[PDB]
């Protein structure tokens, strides 16, 4: 068996109308000892359930087994450790995994956003970016929206280290040609640990 | 996100002088009702 | 053991002034059962050495074994397979593993090169962006100078795909305000398979 | 990078009727003696 262990994804931790969860994902356990006790603690103290959810899958030749343990927002943008526990008999030790949030202190994003090149005007598709730069943790979320309604049609990097000992990413949403040029307003909503509310929103029109 | 639910949550969350369990409390109630969803500070 | 089975770096493949490698690396192997012999394949053909060179190293609690077969540029730029096999006596099996490059048709690249934005000159380091779209495969190398030399200051991000089923990457240039300000040239170097020489250039001035 | 050893190298690489072997070799000709490097072209 192996214990791999999954962070909340970050809109989710950051959004209170979200539920973020720490999902305890292992692949084996075996058959004759499926007996797989997960075992959650939370800095120090274990949570019982602290509605904790495995659901049996039966897959391979083997069995995925996965318990979400669901995290208070509060908890883990404060940092406390997410530490799963797999038991068994045909496990001689107790498979430990800790998990919590980069450690560092916060660095607020650089949010602005760049207009399609003239060279590309020559093209009847056009690309619109936006640069995020130096935050931390890496934990972030970007999203694009047109004239105040989601926009599908983008691609975000990953954030990637820069020189600074912070993080960056860029976002292109690439719309029509015609589509820019009638002065329509497009927008990039990013979301991380420090920004005002955990949201700020940076527009690019014609 | 919507709502001040999450204005209120940011700024409960935010709270220098509030307590640990002061804070949770808060947190929780404005989870729960989004309505009350203002109701926020002790300290 | 385990045989993992590495590419030429593009740049390698690309410029007839590099020379392109494949390298198998072998974590394990074990003592007692030292004796890996490495098969090299090309197409169907296998090629003794065709320079192969595994170079013994003495890890962990184990062995590291690598060898790299050196690729002529035509032939993984027309796709051969490179097929790695190791061998052993405490090994069952003979460890294969295909390598090629992507299997698609060549799409050459966009580069556009943009600007710092105004919102940034508010900042006393800009960044400079260049925006490398629609490319096919991901094997590609960008590069930035200043004035008509190398800056080591870029940071350049993965190639991600696009809706397009094409890829795209960003790469920023870090510079200081008044380097930027000064109306000093500064250039995106992309290095491609479909490109003009295997290279293009496109530049950044005030 | 550097020299017509690759603008070279390109071309016979982006020969259409440079039959295989008929390529290797001015490619390889075009390794060993960038000096040489503008010897290209049969067909
Ligand atoms: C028997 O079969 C099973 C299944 O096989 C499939 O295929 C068969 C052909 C078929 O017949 C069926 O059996 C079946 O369809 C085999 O299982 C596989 O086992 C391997 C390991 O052997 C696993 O590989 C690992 O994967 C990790 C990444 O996992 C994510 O991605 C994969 C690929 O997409 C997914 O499959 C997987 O489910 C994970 O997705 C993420 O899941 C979480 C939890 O659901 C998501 O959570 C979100 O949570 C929030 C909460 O708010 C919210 O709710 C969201 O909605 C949720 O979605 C999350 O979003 C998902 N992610 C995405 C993008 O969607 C790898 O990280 C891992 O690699 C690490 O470990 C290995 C081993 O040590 C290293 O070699 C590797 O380098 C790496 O190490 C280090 O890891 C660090 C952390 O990643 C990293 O930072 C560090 O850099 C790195 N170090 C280095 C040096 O690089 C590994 O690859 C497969 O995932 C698993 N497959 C499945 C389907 O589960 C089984 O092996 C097989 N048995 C055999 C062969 O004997
Ligand atoms: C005993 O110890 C040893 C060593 O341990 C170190 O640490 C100890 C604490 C210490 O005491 C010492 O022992 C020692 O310091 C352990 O060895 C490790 O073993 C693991 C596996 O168990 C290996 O992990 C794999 O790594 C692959 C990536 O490898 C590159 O990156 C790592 C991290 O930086 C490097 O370490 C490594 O050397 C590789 O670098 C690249 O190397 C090549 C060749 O040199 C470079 O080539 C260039 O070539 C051109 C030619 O022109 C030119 O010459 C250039 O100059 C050259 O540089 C290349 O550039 C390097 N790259 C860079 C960026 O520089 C992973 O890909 C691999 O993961 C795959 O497989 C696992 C297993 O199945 C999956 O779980 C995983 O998901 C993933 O699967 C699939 O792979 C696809 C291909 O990547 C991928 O596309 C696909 O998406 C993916 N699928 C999924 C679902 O995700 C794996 O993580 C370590 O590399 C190895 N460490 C070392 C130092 O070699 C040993 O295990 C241990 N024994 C034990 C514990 O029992």
């Amino acid at each position: 068996p192996s214990v791999f262990l999954f962070p909340p994804k970050p809109k989710d931790t950051l959004m209170i109308s979200r539920t973020p969860e720490v999902t305890c994902v292992v692949v084996d356990v075996s058959h004759e000892d499926p007996q797989v006790k997960f075992n959650w603690y939370v800095d120090g103290v274990q949570v019982h359930n602290a509605k904790t959810k495995p659901r049996e899958q039966q897959y391979n030749s083997t069995y995925r087994v996965v318990s979400v343990l669901t995290v208070l927002h509060q908890n883990w943008l404060d940092g406390k450790e997410y530490k799963c526990k797999v038991s068994n008999k045909a496990l001689p030790a107790p498979i430990e995994k800790t998990i919590s949030k980069a450690k560092g202190q916060p660095r607020e994003p650089q949010v602005y956003t760049l207009p399609p090149s003239r060279e590309e005007m020559t093209k009847n598709q056009v690309s619109l970016t936006c640069l995020v730069k130096g935050f931390y943790p890496s934990d972030i979320a970007v999203e694009w929206e047109s004239n105040g309604q989601p926009e599908n049609n983008y691609k975000t990097t990953p954030p990637v280290l820069d020189s600074d000992g912070s993080f960056f990413l860029y976002s292109k949403l690439t719309v029509d040609k015609s589509r820019w040029q009638q002065g329509n307003v497009f927008s990039c909503s990013v979301m991380h640990e420090a920004l005002h509310n955990h949201y700020t929103q940076k527009s690019l029109s014609l | 996100f919507n709502k001040e639910q999450q204005n209120a949550f940011y700024e409960i969350l935010h709270l220098p002088n509030l307590n640990e369990e002061q804070r949770n409390g808060f947190i929780q109630s404005l989870k729960d009702d989004p309505s009350q969803s203002a109701n926020l500070l002790a300290e």
